[PDB]
């Protein structure tokens, strides 16, 4: 079977597992009690398909899903809300006190007493498990739970089980806005975890997405419901290969291989392009090279860079609807034509193409109008680096002075640490570095 | 001052053959030269050859004020580095002793330890008694309370010290120079001993024996007349031969605080205050004979929290850690203190007990020192590079070209 | 689940008490009988973290009255709000401290301190799990400020993980009506910098010059200034009895507060605040929440931040509203006003959202500000003491209770510290 497991940690793991689950359940037609009416009215195929749902004797299906917030409150909605009697009532809260925005917190001190309960967990779910395997993990830097705690849960994980893709999808700080001081400690902490463990991390932005809603689907004043609802077309995008039939197929295997080129460089960029209002889904014809243009457009990414100051290494496009492989590859000559996109010399082909037959589906209350076709892009490019570097200078503006250190060192944790994943940063950045360069005979 | 700093010295232990056979002289650290250390991570087969990422070498210099090699024994260890400052003490200054260390660091065993290997605080008192040797009074007649004013004792509280002493030592008792007098003949020198620790930020006495198993020596940190600090109701015992402070200091250590780690080990948890201080009393005598206070504090370890993560302990291991990271700001200021720079900055000694208890020497009434011990085996390389981070002057990264792999 | 365990001494506090828990009971639907005539479902949803439930849906708050002399007794229990609370928290004592630090702290509070403690043990032995302590006083005063100091060195020895917050009343320089105000004040301040997590000032001046200019009263009381300060009360705390799109407690505003140990002296601020008759001509939107929170004359401090930096600011938001307006908005404050924040922390602003806001209202938001300028408070206060400790003013009413002059000395060198340590960040670098 073609299976995978979710994990969401943090307020954002949460909200955003909200939004994807509700798209899920739209998707295949699953009620928000667990119950399908078309199972029974048809009485054939798999519609709870068991990438995301697991069918119990009485026709109700269980999402392949844990989350934990160390904080009641975003938890408790899910066991008030539309959705309660949905998940299992395994959903770990623990939080008699939360992190604080405090990594060491989540890390050392309090995340512990907990783990061993989410490993059990995970267990349970794994071991239902007959077929494919990987974990999507939701978190956010910048907070404690989102940083420590996913640093324990995926040390862990990655002895457990080994040889399973972790996918990440993590809330990378924004360049100016924020909603917290000690958002670069976090953050640059994190970089051990989302290194060493992680199989393949995508980054997005706030204040990226906060621009796309301004300007594509005309929100004057947007909220996380609409930021949380895009990452879900997103993530529904990357994984409908394993669920729905197509003209070409692209596993997390296939996914992987032809977008990381070397074990360190897993950090690629997200786009979806047919991101449009209603009243503007008039007025165009929204045809494949539209799409595949809109994609490669520094305005329309999910992470504020400049993939113009940087070199393409691998793309991966993944078409949803009526797509058909002749204007694809058409669009694809187009792109290599332009001398505005420039691709390392060491991938001549460097591009990936899967085609689905499902389209999209609308979520009512949702603002992205109904559209015949649509294109997911996830391209490794060196202008990524440009959002580390940034986020490092603020680092250092709080390291010189030695500002809020004693909160994360009487917590459990050496100060020299800091000056480690530092290290560690400039490393990997170095490398960003070196990647792109052209070769010398 | 010619550049004072605050003269960090670095003492690497020899190897046990207990050890070597185990494969743990791996090339981690090694003496570039007598200023400057270099430490290298177990990497190739020392640890797992497969990932390492950018691991290759991770090479750190380290510079220091000396290092002192395995080949230095006790007593020229103690030589080249405390003589000079028992002089100094001697003279009428007062000195303190940093020492820092984990667990088979030696620190123990270098600053005391084997009566035969003596080490620096069985030295130093050896050289110091055999100064003033001819030069003692015959009975106790003033106690050293504060750093600056004393306190007169009658034949019954005389007689009432003794007794005090006397029961301290007859309980728990078991077996565990005068050629440069500075003056002879026209001040009597008198030597009195004061042994306590910090533990989460709590202040204990440890001269008091094991009355009860509650530890009711909250001592409250008051200030003088002239504000300098000072521990309130601290017991003082007077010592005549160098065996009773030796054995004083075994039973208060005995009364110390220990706790288990994470190996079937046992360490301390609390940073221990030993304190000398000599009276200088004229024929005059006057008031408040002059005072020398020399210094020694042992400070925990620190250890990480995630091994440890079962038991009250980690409360005390969070506090350990926040003591020392203040004790580090003070230094950098006292680094930065120096004319070296013209800005300067203020000292945040407020911030901890420990920084608090040693006002006047980051203010300037005294001057400090400070000793790291290191193991060398590969095993504890990360504790070193921990130690080597708190305490060496300066650090440098030379960048380590075999480092980036994966990349071609 | 986390809760609060209240503490009030002295006429002052007493009476915030009062006013602060009719203000949380009207939140939650309980009336002074205790009994819950509420209509929403989120209002017993986190009640117990600052109520215990009591046999037939009977809720007590968790408010303990540290010396309810007679005289303010006789006040609260026959006020509106005086049944509810439970009679045994009632500790009191007779022939009070009388403005003087010294029976409050050594002569008088120390034969009543034991009593007090009892009853905080038993209540906080009764809880899941604590997040930390509130303490309601004056200083200037007598019992107030030496028992309250005395409670929160006993509180912190026997719980130093949980957090400790205050709402200090300070003395303010032109409207006095205590003559030794500035010892019990500077005494106070050596006892709460050391004992304390976080410290809210509120000045008495700040809270007159919001009642004219903002709200246009005329004849002023205490019941208004009592008003203000419990709805910061109620401000700081929403996001933990209530959920939201970004949640916050006491100990995350603690994190994202106070750089340094010692640095934890804050000023806090409600918007909005409008006379009755101004209200029909401005629309409340998070633009003008924002211009009136950092306007220099809404401050509860007296200390304009004008003259000084602000190290770190705090923003609770209550109501629905858009996550882009408030980030464009906080980032806007800082671009435009960046002679007012220290260059060494890129962004100053912590930000955090409730989605129910106050019965009557649509939108609000509480302000804690953290800057440079709260030094001043201080400098006033111990150029007053030197005035009288040159010549011994009234210094042998506190020395015949048994407390040397050196104790004096100390205080002023720790006080005048603070401010030393407040002055590094003002100067650019
Ligand atoms: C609509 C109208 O004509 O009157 C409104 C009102 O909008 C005005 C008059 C109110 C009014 O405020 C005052 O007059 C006032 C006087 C002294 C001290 C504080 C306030 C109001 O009293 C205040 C009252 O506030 C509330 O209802 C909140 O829930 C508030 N309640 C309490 O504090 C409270 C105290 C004791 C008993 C019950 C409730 C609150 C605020 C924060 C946190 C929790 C609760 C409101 C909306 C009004 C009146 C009634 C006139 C204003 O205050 C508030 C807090 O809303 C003053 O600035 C605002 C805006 C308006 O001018
Ligand atoms: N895009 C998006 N970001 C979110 C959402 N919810 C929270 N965030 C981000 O999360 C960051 C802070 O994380 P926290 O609110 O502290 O949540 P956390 O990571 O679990 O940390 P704790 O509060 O200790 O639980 C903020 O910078 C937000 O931008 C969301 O729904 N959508
Ligand atoms: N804000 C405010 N201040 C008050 C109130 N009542 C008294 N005060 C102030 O408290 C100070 C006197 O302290 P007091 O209440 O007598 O302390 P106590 O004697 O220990 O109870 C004076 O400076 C008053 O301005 C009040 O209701 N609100
Ligand atoms: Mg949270």
């Amino acid at each position: 079977m073609r299976e995978c497991i979710s994990i969401h940690v943090g307020q954002a793991g949460v909200q955003i597992g909200n939004a994807c689950w509700e798209l899920y359940c739209l998707e295949h037609g699953i009620q928000p009690d667990g119950q399908m009416p078309s199972d029974k009215t048809i009485g054939g195929g798999d519609d709870s398909f068991n990438t995301f749902f697991s069918e119990t004797g009485a026709g109700k299906h269980v999402p392949r899903a844990v989350f934990v917030d160390l904080e009641p409150t975003v938890i408790d909605e899910v066991r008030t809300g539309t959705y309660r009697q949905l998940f299992h009532p395994e959903q770990l809260i623990t939080g008699k006190e939360d992190a604080a925005n405090n990594y060491a917190r989540g890390h050392y001190t309090i995340g512990k007493e907990i783990i061993d309960l989410v490993l059990d967990r995970i267990r349970k779910l794994a071991d239902q498990c007959t077929g494919l395997q990987g974990f999507l993990v939701f978190h956010s830097f910048g907070g404690g739970t989102g940083s420590g705690f996913t640093s324990l849960l995926m040390e862990r994980l990655s002895v457990d089980y080994g040889k399973k893709s972790k996918l990440e999808f993590s809330i990378y700080p924004a360049p100016q806005v924020s909603t917290a001081v000690v958002e670069p400690y976090n953050s640059i902490l994190t970089t051990h975890t989302t290194l060493e463990h992680s199989d393949c991390a995508f980054m997005v932005d706030n204040e990226a997405i906060y621009d796309i809603c301004r300007r594509n689907l005309d929100i004057e004043r947007p909220t996380y419901t609409n930021l949380n609802r895009l990452i879900s077309q997103i993530v529904s995008s990357i994984t409908a290969s394993l669920r729905f039939d197509g003209a070409l197929n692209v596993d997390l295997t296939e996914f992987q291989t032809n977008l990381v080129p070397y074990p360190r460089i897993h950090f690629p960029l997200a786009t979806y392009a047919p991101v449009i209002s209603a009243e503007k889904a008039y007025h165009e014809q929204l045809s494949v090279a539209e799409i595949t243009n809109a994609c490669f457009e520094p305005a329309n990414q999910m992470v504020k860079c400049d993939p113009r100051h940087g070199k393409y290494m691998a793309c991966c496009l993944l078409y949803r609807g009526d797509v058909v492989p002749k204007d694809v590859n058409a669009a694809i000559a187009t792109i290599k034509t332009k001398r505005s996109i420039q691709f390392v010399d060491w991938c001549p082909t460097g591009f990936k193409v899967g085609i689905n037959y499902q389209p999209p589906t609308v979520v009512p209350g949702g603002d992205l109008a109904k559209v015949q076709r649509a294109v997911c892009m996830l391209s490794n490019t060196t202008a990524i680096a440009e959002a580390w570097a940034r986020l490092d200078h603020k680092f250092d503006l709080m390291y010189a002075k030695r500002a809020f250190v004693h909160w994360y060192v009487g917590e459990g944790m050496e100060e020299g640490e800091f000056s480690e994943a530092r290290e560690d940063m400039a490393a990997l950045e170095k490398d960003y570095e070196e990647v792109g360069v052209d070769s010398v005979e | 001052d010619t550049s004072e700093k605050v003269k960090v010295y670095l003492r690497i232990r020899p190897f046990l053959t207990s050890e070597l056979d185990r494969q743990e002289d791996q090339g981690c650290v090694c003496i570039e030269n007598t200023e400057t250390l270099v430490l290298q991570a177990p990497k190739d087969s020392f640890a797992l050859k497969s990932n390492e990422r950018g691991v290759g070498q991770a090479t750190h210099k380290f510079t220091f004020s000396q290092i002192f090699g395995p080949e230095v024994g006790q007593v020229a260890f103690f030589n080249l580095t405390m003589k000079e400052m028992v002089k100094d003490v001697l003279k009428g200054q007062n000195w303190l002793i940093y020492t820092y260390g984990v667990t088979n660091s030696g620190k123990t065993y270098t600053i005391q330890g084997t009566s035969k290997d003596a080490g620096i605080l069985p030295q130093s008192l050896a050289l110091i008694f055999n100064s003033l040797q001819g030069q003692l009074h015959p009975t106790p007649d003033l106690k050293p309370l504060l750093s600056n004013e004393v306190i007169w004792l009658d034949s019954k509280q005389i007689r009432q010290e003794e007794m005090k002493k006397l029961s301290l030592l007859i309980g728990g008792l078991q077996e565990e120079d005068t050629v440069p007098v500075s003056v002879p003949a026209d001040i009597r020198f008198s030597v009195w001993i004061s042994f306590f620790e910090i533990y989460n930020e709590l202040l204990y006495d440890l001269l008091e024996p094991p009355s009860h198993q509650h530890k009711r020596q909250t001592l409250r940190l008051c200030e003088d007349q002239n504000g300098n600090p000072y521990v309130k109701d601290l017991n003082w015992i007077h010592v005549r031969d160098v065996e009773e402070a030796w054995k004083l200091l075994k039973v208060g250590r005995k009364n110390q605080s220990f706790a288990s780690t994470h190996m079937n080990q046992q360490s301390s948890r609390s940073h221990s205050i030993f304190s000398i201080r000599i009276l200088h009393l004229q024929g005059e005598g006057d008031i408040v004979p002059k005072i020398s206070e020399l210094s020694l504090c042992d400070l925990a370890g620190s250890e990480r929290c995630k091994h440890q993560k079962s038991g009250e302990r980690l409360k005390e291991a969070g506090n350990i850690n926040t003591s020392l990271h203040t004790l580090g700001r003070c230094i950098a200021a006292l680094r930065q203190n120096q004319q070296n720079r013209s800005k300067q900055n203020l000292i945040p000694f407020r911030d901890s007990k420990l920084t608090r208890v040693f006002q006047g020497f980051f203010t300037g009434r005294g001057r400090s020192c400070m000793i790291v011990n290191v193991n060398p085996c590969a095993s504890t390389y990360d504790e070193t590079l921990h130690a080597a981070k708190f305490s060496a002057l300066a650090s440098q990264l030379v960048h380590a070209p075999p480092v980036h792999l994966g990349i071609p | 689940m986390r809760e609060i365990v209240h503490i009030q001494a002295g006429q002052c506090g007493n009476q915030i008490g009062a006013k602060f828990w009719e203000v949380i009971s009207d939140e939650h639907g309980i009336d002074p009988t205790g009994s819950y005539h509420g209509d929403s479902d989120l209002q017993l949803e986190r009640i117990n973290v600052y109520y215990n439930e009591a046999t037939g849906n009977k809720y007590v708050p968790r408010a303990i009255l540290v010396d309810l002399e007679p005289g303010t007794m006789d006040s609260v229990r026959s006020g509106p709000f005086g049944q509810i609370f439970r009679p045994d928290n009632f500790v009191f004592g007779q022939s009070g401290a009388g403005n003087n630090w010294a029976k409050g702290h050594y002569t008088e509070g120390a034969e009543l301190v034991d009593s007090v403690l009892d009853v905080v043990r038993k209540e906080s032995e009764s809880c899941d799990c604590l997040q930390g302590f509130q303490l309601t006083h004056s200083l200037g005063g007598g019992t107030g400020s030496g028992m309250g100091t005395l409670l929160i060195s006993k509180i912190r020895e026997e719980y130093p993980d949980r957090i400790m917050n205050t709402f200090s009343v300070m003395p303010s320089p032109k409207v006095s009506d205590t003559v030794v105000e500035p010892y019990n004040a500077t005494l106070s301040v050596h006892q709460l910098v050391e004992n304390t997590d976080e410290t809210y000032c509120i000045d008495n001046e700040a809270l007159y010059d919001i009642c004219f200019r903002t709200l246009k009263l005329t004849t002023p009381t205490y019941g208004d200034l009592n008003h203000l300060v419990s709805a910061t009360m109620s401000g700081v705390t929403t996001c933990l009895r209530f959920p939201g799109q970004l949640n916050a407690d006491l100990r995350k505003l603690a994190v994202n507060m106070v750089p340094f140990p010692r640095l934890h002296f804050f000023m806090p601020g409600f918007a909005p605040l409008t006379s009755r008759g101004s209200q029909q001509y401005r629309a409340l939107t998070v633009p003008e929440l924002t211009q009136q929170m950092f306007d220099s004359k809404n401050m509860m401090a007296a200390c304009d931040p004008r003259h000084g930096r602000y190290l770190t600011v705090a923003a609770i938001f209550r109501g629905r509203m858009s996550m882009k307006e408030v980030d464009e908005q906080m980032l806007n404050v800082q671009n435009k006003n960046s002679s007012y924040f220290v260059e060494w922390i890129p962004n100053n602003v912590k930000t955090a959202v409730c989605d129910i806001p106050p019965r009557g209202l649509k939108m609000s938001a509480t302000f804690i500000g953290n800057s440079t300028a709260i030094q001043e408070l201080f400098k006033r206060i111990s150029e007053q003491f030197t005035a009288m400790f040159r010549r011994k003013a009234f210094l042998h009413w506190y020395t015949g209770e048994g407390m040397d002059e050196m104790e004096f000395t100390e205080a002023e060198s720790n006080m005048n510290d603070l401010v030393s340590e407040y002055q590094q960040y003002q100067d650019a670098t």
